RNA sequence: ACUGAACUCCUCACACCCAAUUGGACCAAUCUAUCACCCUAUAGAAGAACUAAUGUUAGUAUAAGUAACAUGAAAACAUUCU
């Protein structure tokens, strides 16, 4: 069944981490350095598999809680809920910096990330769903994608406005319960145990664990649902303040494998948008992305 | 600061002079620290010397009323029985010992003893002390226990009451000779610099940089 | 919280905010100066009791004025600078005396208005109005 | 005029109680980058206005012990001038004023 | 009752108003920089303006001479106006002074603003600057940008 | 100060009152309260309820097996009553099961074991015990008592009552005591129900009559925020029961429960419990 | 006063009328002293009608303490564990007599306004009023003014 | 005089087992013989009262009164104690439960009046009190929807019944 | 024909609805005499009982957080200006 399929995934990732916050020592302490222009000199006695940045920021100030999305851990980004593992230098960032980017990308991937949930979860039950990934775009893209692929007997239909609102008001009610980005390190022969059954989701693993040397792979965790990103993310769905999808396009290998792709935009809560500026971005994330 | 402030106040004063003096149970400090290992004549005197002031002295069951003085003063303060811990506890011993376990309680048990407790050293005063005169001794211990403080609210702060661990301890004790009633009590401990530390807290910390005015 | 559109955008794309807004009002303004060329709904001749409906104008001062007697008489000045309908009711969902319409004043900036009364005027075609 | 019946407590208290009195919370504090503090958007950075300010003290101390008394102002632009640094063939003309600091990063 | 009054009131008197703030901008001249309540320099950045603009006119000018020689009692400044804040401006045309709001003073709780005039000597304030070009929304609007030049 | 003493005594009792009531103390036992005998305290009681017969019975009866852990463990830092509880709930069950049958012979065996199986539960029982002081007599570990230890208790009294008196008189004890709780409470308030219609309908089908139908007899308030329906099953054209609702399913549901009280005879208006 | 004081709904404890009656009083516990004069009527009354008392009935439990007391109190607890105490300073044989009778009579509740005086478990017979019990039904099942 | 509210700190819960709810650790702290009148900083103590320490240094060090400053040294300096010598691990995860005010020791002097007469002026002081709770604040309850009305009223008529009769 | 009282009757208990004024039955708290001893008894004595005098003293509210009061301006806080 989808449904036990989906329970089934959830008790292994509980298996999965279960096995790693027991296996790594109790009581264990590193001295993390913060760095940055704001408060510079403090240094934080933290642990190594239980202490995360949200809970530095939260012993500084929680101003920078509700500000940071990321941090820089010796030159790299960082999910605010993965815990620091060594002593190191750590400074976080927000969307208001002279190089956001990073931030940026990273809710790319966190926009991108649940309106494949929310879309695979909708479905009209009895149709199935063999979702391939969550393609990575520029800044410049103007708006997040989503690849899916759909049974053959709907291959003419495309989904209309009423069900695209569906869609939306769906996503409003996500992030409406707060649900906070639950991440973990997993190695190549986890994942593909998790994802066997859908094909496109395993040689996207072995993709990964390709790129990787060591072919260990980073997971997140949208509540029940679950799916794998290239860059770290958001930490938590609330921070999104409107969210919607655009249209639906369908490239030319259709009938081998029909490729589906969904079209959003998006922004955070600390900078909403206006009525009218809002409604521009809409007909620009309508149209469709070259890529 | 102070005797900037009576000038420039006008808190003027004589010298306090009185018969009266301020008498003491106990040294401030010690005299001769032993320095431990990685890991004589002096002594034959100063443990003779204690003779002097009461025969009826022993050197070889001294390891055990140490080792029975240390779990029973331990004792009372899980029960925060102050009365018998100033008996047996000196002055100087008794605000590092109980001045942060306010606010808080205490627990601490005694599982055995692996090695026997060893006399390491005896030290002693000379006469200018107040016409008085302090002895001390030195003593080495190799136990196992359990510690497990709970807070004002009864969440432990550290340690786990069910599991035991090795520890190593220079425990120094001294006793008032001047008087008969002076009996053993500790006073201090060594703490040495090459062992290693204790078990850490398991909560986080922070420590607030050098506040940089403008 | 509560926040405007001109905090959080650069200011390179404030005049690109600014001319494209008013190239959309200036096209939907084009675009409905002849409803002839669209559909008008069925007109029919004045006939006695009816009635005619009014307009919205704008003052901007006073001026005399001479007749062809030299009499004066003092005169206002009444400027139009829009002026389009709103809305259509009957006299009978409005349930009321008599049927009703709508009119607007003068265009103003779409960016001080209500989400609810701005998508109104969305799927009604022109600007806001005062 | 004068009272004639004590207000009790539960109308003297429903009068300070009402909203308008009470002062309103206000969503318009934002963290400031520079000095890491808050400050209201309107409003400038306390801190680094103070940290300026109190330069600009020490800058207006400087100038003045170099002109010695009142009505000695030139008639010419002048330059501030820090440790690590010489005048520049555009400022040469321009008066300059020594000082003993280095070079602030929020200073051009 | 007042409807299109741009003056407002300061003190005593129509006497008051204009000595105060004459000595309020007297030392801004030299300074280049003050701190005072928000309504007073509110008016006086008018009294500032007009003061520079007929100062471009030069020395030579006998009216604006007369002008300054009332505005400026210390007498210093007038030589120092016309041949430094003249060509300062000479080629910039209008909007001569920033002004923006600063907490208010300690004892009294009052609102208060600074002053200070463009392309100043001295340090300049943490002034609010606007976010930064490289966030989501302006790489958004700097998006579009590029498809209506590349649609026209 | 003002001479006297005896305004100051009062006070302090109204000192400690409301001590009391601010911070009162947890209770204990009657044994731990003053003004106690046990052996004169069982004997009294088993006068107060009409009861004679050995100490013997009685003390097996009041002792548990937890006080006894306790006992010969402040012993070292006698008999149970498993066999009186296990014969007076055995006594009881077949007993309680056949005045109701007796009385029911409509009811199934089903729900009239439910019932019993209710009286005999743990908040009946024990309330009737604690309004009866059973828990003052009984010791054990800890206090309050559990409901479970208070309810073994008092089937072991129902066992040595049954050893000496007779099962007429233990018959007329537990007759008289339980019934009289169950005249407040009609049956589908402790014995709960799912699919009132469908068991309905099978019952009717062991009495041989036709499959009812449900039809709304009465109206009122309809569109209105507070329907009313009166709702009435009829089979081969003729009535049943009638049952009001606020929408046409509670009173179809209601209905058939109301043909359900009086196919098995448990009706409001039914001969009461006779002595 | 009815509203300054509680209320409740007349009830008997666990239904003592049907079945076998049981004496609702558990114990009395008298505090009386050797000395003090107010305690005269106390132990007169200990002397002679406490004995009858306890043979009259065999089912309530009594204690007495006989200690020292400026004034003799009764204590009298009930099944329900409701304690009452009742003050016998300087009261005659007779009063106590009759005092600690109706002591016996009553039950474990607090006396207090009741609500009604009386209750009743199955009030209803013949189904309880409702609108529609005194007025006819309409041919077909319909609504006045309509059609079908 | 009373001094309770200092004591309110010296009390010691026991030992909580392993398997039980974690307790908030509350804590205490107040400020004696202030000089501002007792209703006046009401209203800010009536502002911070439920929400988060954090954004309520926010509002009052904004606010232009001279209370603020008195009752923000007493709240970090209430921070810094909970975490240095009462176990709070973070300075910011904690919610004040209780802020109120209360008059002080006065003092009364004279005002001249005309004609004479004299007018008794009292100098206000006053003790300000405030109570930290640890973990985050507790929501705002939301105002009561229609369902909350419809049910409230519907259990009014279900529970109302027959008086004055058998 | 009904509604309809502190009238009348009914079950139980009854000294228990007049100003001023007159006669009686009790009694709070207190000291002493003598008992008593987690606070009481029998007698005597009295500075022997306060919802009220534009009452006395003290404390605190209402009016009210109202009426009313205040620092000439700038800055290096040296000086300058009105
Ligand atoms: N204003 C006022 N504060 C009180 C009162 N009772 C208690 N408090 C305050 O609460 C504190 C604790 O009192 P307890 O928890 O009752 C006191 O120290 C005092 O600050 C009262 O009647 N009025
Ligand atoms: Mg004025
Ligand atoms: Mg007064
Ligand atoms: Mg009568
Ligand atoms: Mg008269
Ligand atoms: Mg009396
Ligand atoms: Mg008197
Ligand atoms: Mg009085
Ligand atoms: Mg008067
Ligand atoms: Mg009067
Ligand atoms: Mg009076
Ligand atoms: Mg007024
Ligand atoms: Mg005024
Ligand atoms: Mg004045
Ligand atoms: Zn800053």
């Amino acid at each position: 069944s989808p449904t036990e399929l989906t329970e089934m995934r959830n008790d292994l990732f509980n298996k999965e981490k279960a096995r790693q916050l027991s296996l790594t020592p109790r009581t264990e302490k590193i001295e993390v350095k913060h760095v940055g222009k704001t408060d510079p000199g403090t240094v934080f006695v933290m642990n190594k598999n239980i202490s995360t940045p949200y809970s530095c920021a939260m012993h500084l100030s929680e101003w920078y809680c509700r500000k940071s999305i990321l941090a820089l851990v010796d030159g790299q980004p960082w999910d605010m809920y993965k815990p620091l593992t060594k002593s190191c230098e750590i400074k976080f960032l927000t969307f208001k910096d002279c190089d956001p980017g990073e931030v940026n990308k990273a809710y790319w991937r966190s926009c991108a990330m649940m309106m494949g949930c929310v879309i695979e979860r909708a479905f009209k039950d009895e149709y199935m769903v063999n979702l391939v990934r969550a393609p990575e775009v520029p800044v410049i893209s103007g708006a997040f994608c989503y690849d899916v692929v759909l049974d053959s007997k709907l291959d003419e239909w495309m989904p209309t406005k009423e069900n695209l609102r569906s869609f939306t008001k769906d996503a409003h009610a996500l992030i409406y319960k707060d649900l906070p980005f639950e991440t973990l390190e997993v190695e190549a022969k986890v994942a593909l145990e998790i994802f066997q059954h859908s094909k496109y989701k395993v040689d996207f693993i072995e993709e990964k664990a390709s790129q990787n040397p060591e072919r260990i792979v980073k997971l997140h965790r949208i509540g029940d649902f679950i799916d794998v990103s290239e860059g770290p993310l958001i930490p938590r769905t609330s921070i999104c303040f409107q969210y919607e999808v655009s249209a639906v396009h369908n490239l030319q290998p259709t009938q081998p494998s029909l490729i589906r792709r969904f079209q959003g935009v998006s922004l955070p809560v600390h900078l909403r948008a206006h009525f009218t500026i809002w409604d521009k971005l809409l007909e620009r994330s309508r149209k469709m992305v070259t890529e | 600061f102070a005797m900037q402030h009576a000038r420039k106040a006008g808190l003027v004063i004589p010298p306090e002079k009185s018969d009266r003096s301020i008498h003491l149970a106990c040294t401030a400090g010690i005299f001769d620290a032993y320095v431990p290992p990685e890991g004589t004549m002096a002594s034959q005197v100063s443990i003779r010397r204690i003779k002097d002031y009461d025969a009826n002295f022993k050197i070889k069951d001294f390891p055990e009323k140490a080792k029975d003085i240390f779990i029973e003063a331990h004792l009372c303060l899980n029960n925060s029985d102050h009365d018998r811990l100033h008996t047996l506890v000196t002055e100087h011993c008794f605000p590092d010992m109980t001045w942060d376990i306010k606010y808080k309680t205490v627990r601490w048990s005694f599982v055995e003893s692996l090695e026997p407790s060893h006399v390491v050293q005896v030290r002693c005063s000379s006469m200018m002390n107040q016409g008085n005169v302090y002895g001390q001794i030195t003593v080495r211990m190799h136990t196992r226990q359990t510690l497990a403080i709970y807070d004002r609210f009864g969440r432990l702060m550290y340690g786990q009451e069910d599991v035991p661990k090795d520890v190593l301890e220079y425990v120094v004790f001294e006793k008032q000779l001047t008087n008969p009633y002076g009996s053993w009590r500790m006073h201090t401990k060594i703490v040495p610099p090459w062992a290693p530390p204790k078990q850490p807290i398991l909560k986080t910390v922070m420590i607030p940089g050098p506040q940089l005015k403008p | 919280s509560g926040t405007w559109w001109d905090e959080h955008l650069s200011e390179e794309n404030v005049p690109f905010i600014k001319q494209l807004v008013s190239d959309e009002d200036k096209a939907q303004l084009a675009s409905k100066l002849c409803p002839l060329k669209d559909e008008p709904w069925p007109i029919h001749p004045w006939e006695p009791g009816s009635f005619r409906v009014g307009l919205i104008a704008l003052k901007l001062g006073m001026m005399p004025l001479w007749t062809k007697d030299g009499q004066k008489h003092v005169v206002t000045l009444l400027q139009v600078q829009d002026c389009h309908v709103l809305k259509y009711t009957s006299k009978e969902n409005c349930n009321g005396k008599m049927a009703t319409l709508s009119v607007g004043g003068k265009t103003v900036s779409r960016f001080r208005k209500a989400t609810s009364i701005l998508e109104f005027y969305r799927e009604l075609g022109l600007p806001p109005k005062q | 005029a004068a009272p004639k019946n004590r207000r009790t407590i539960e109308v003297n208290r429903c009068r300070r109680r009402n909203p308008q009195k009470l002062i309103k919370v206000k969503n318009n504090i934002d963290v400031c980058p520079e000095c890491g503090h808050l400050k209201q958007k309107h409003v400038l950075c306390a801190y680094c206005y103070e940290k300026v300010c109190k330069e600009t003290a020490e800058i207006r101390r400087q100038i003045g012990k170099q002109e010695g008394g009142p009505f000695k102002a030139p008639t010419i632009e002048t330059v501030v001038l820090y440790t690590g640094e010489t005048p520049s063939e555009q400022d040469q003309g321009k008066r300059i004023i020594e000082r003993d600091r280095k070079r602030p990063s929020w200073f051009t | 009752i007042s409807h299109g009054r741009v003056f407002r009131r300061m003190g005593l008197g129509p006497e008051s108003r204009i000595h105060l703030l004459r000595n309020l901008l007297t030392g801004l001249v030299r300074h280049e920089r003050i701190e005072a309540p928000w309504a007073r320099v509110d008016e006086m950045r008018g009294y500032a303006e007009k003061l520079i603009d007929y100062g471009k006119l030069g020395d030579t000018n006998e009216r604006a001479m007369r002008m300054a020689d009332f505005w400026l009692t210390e007498k210093d400044l007038i030589p120092k106006l016309f041949q430094v804040l003249a060509p300062r401006y000479k080629d910039q045309t209008g909007g001569y002074t920033r002004m923006l709001q600063i907490p208010n003073r300690s004892l009294d709780r009052a609102k208060m603003a600074v002053i200070e005039y463009k392309g100043n000597c001295l340090p300049p304030l943490p002034l609010p600057r606007r976010d930064s070009h490289l966030t989501l929304l302006n790489q958004l609007l700097q998006g579009l940008r590029q498809d209506l030049r590349q649609s026209q | 100060v003002k001479k006297g003493f005896r305004a100051a005594f009062r006070f302090q009792k109204e000192l400690e009152r409301q001590r009391l009531l601010r911070c009162p103390p947890p209770p204990v036992r009657r044994s731990e309260k003053p003004n106690w005998d046990y052996h004169a305290e069982i004997q009294a009681f088993g006068h107060r309820l009409q009861e004679n017969f050995s100490l013997d019975l009685l003390k097996t009866a009041f002792v548990n097996s937890c006080y006894i852990k306790s006992e010969e463990a402040k012993r070292q830092q006698l008999k149970s009553n498993q066999e009186l509880s296990e014969q007076g709930t055995s006594f009881s069950q077949t007993c309680l099961t056949q005045f109701l049958e007796d009385e029911y012979p409509d009811m199934p065996t089903e729900g009239i074991k439910n019932l019993v199986d209710f009286l005999t539960g743990e908040e009946v029982v024990c309330h009737v015990a604690r309004n009866l002081a059973v828990e003052q007599l009984t010791l054990s570990e800890e206090f309050p008592v559990p409901p479970a230890v208070l309810q073994q208790t008092f089937f072991a009294v129902i066992g040595a009552l049954l050893q000496s008196s007779g099962p007429e008189r233990t018959a007329l004890f537990i007759r008289d005591f339980l019934i009289t709780q169950m005249t407040g409470k009609e049956l589908f308030e402790m014995w709960k129900i799912i699919n009132p219609m469908g068991l309905l309908v099978e019952e009717l089908k062991k009495r041989n009559v036709s499959a009812p139908e449900s039809r709304l007899t009465r109206q009122s308030g309809g569109t209105t925020a507070l329907p009313l329906y009166f709702v009435g099953l009829y089979c081969d054209k003729k009535l049943i029961a009638e049952g009001p609702g606020e929408t046409v399913l509670v009173a179809e549901e209601e209905a058939a429960r109301v043909a359900l009280r009086k196919l098995y005879g448990f009706t409001e208006n039914r001969r009461p419990w006779n002595y | 006063t009815a509203r300054g004081t509680p209320s409740r709904f007349l009830a008997s404890v666990l239904h003592n009328g049907l079945g076998r009656y049981v004496q609702q009083l558990q114990r009395l516990s008298f505090s009386v002293s050797r000395d003090g004069a107010s305690s005269r009527g106390a132990r007169e009354f200990v002397e002679r009608e406490v004995i009858d008392f306890a043979r009259r009935n065999p089912g309530v439990v009594i204690y007495v303490n006989s200690r020292p007391c400026c004034v003799p109190r009764v204590v009298a607890e009930y099944l329900n564990g409701a304690v009452r105490e009742e003050s016998i300073h300087c009261k005659s044989v007779e009063e106590i007599s009759t005092l600690v009778q109706k002591l016996a009579d009553q039950s474990g509740l607090d006396v207090i306004r009741i609500r009604k005086p009386f209750h009743t478990d199955n009030p209803s017979i013949q189904g309880q009023w409702h609108p529609f019990t005194n007025k006819p039904t309409t041919f077909r099942g319909l609504r006045p003014r309509e059609v079908q | 005089i009373s001094r309770k509210w200092e004591k309110k700190n010296k009390i010691v819960y026991p030992p909580q087992l392993p398997g039980e709810p974690r307790r908030p650790a509350e804590i205490y702290h107040c400020r004696r013989q202030i000089k501002y009148s007792k209703d006046k900083m009401w209203y800010l103590a009536k502002l911070i009262r439920g929400m988060s320490i954090d954004q309520a240094l926010a509002q009052l060090e904004f606010n232009d009164k001279k209370g603020a400053k008195i009752i923000k040294e007493v709240l970090l300096e209430a921070q810094d104690m909970a975490v240095r010598d009462h176990n709070v691990e973070f300075r910011s995860n904690l919610y004040i439960a209780e802020s109120t005010s209360g008059r002080g020791q006065c003092l009364k002097r004279i005002r001249y009046h005309g004609r004479g007469r004299f007018g008794i002026m009292e100098k206000v002081y006053c003790h300000y009190f405030v109570k930290l709770v640890e973990g985050p604040p507790p929501p705002p309850e939301p105002p009561k929807t229609a369902v909350a009305h419809a049910k409230e009223y519907i259990q009014q008529l279900r529970s109302r019944t027959i008086v004055h009769t058998l």
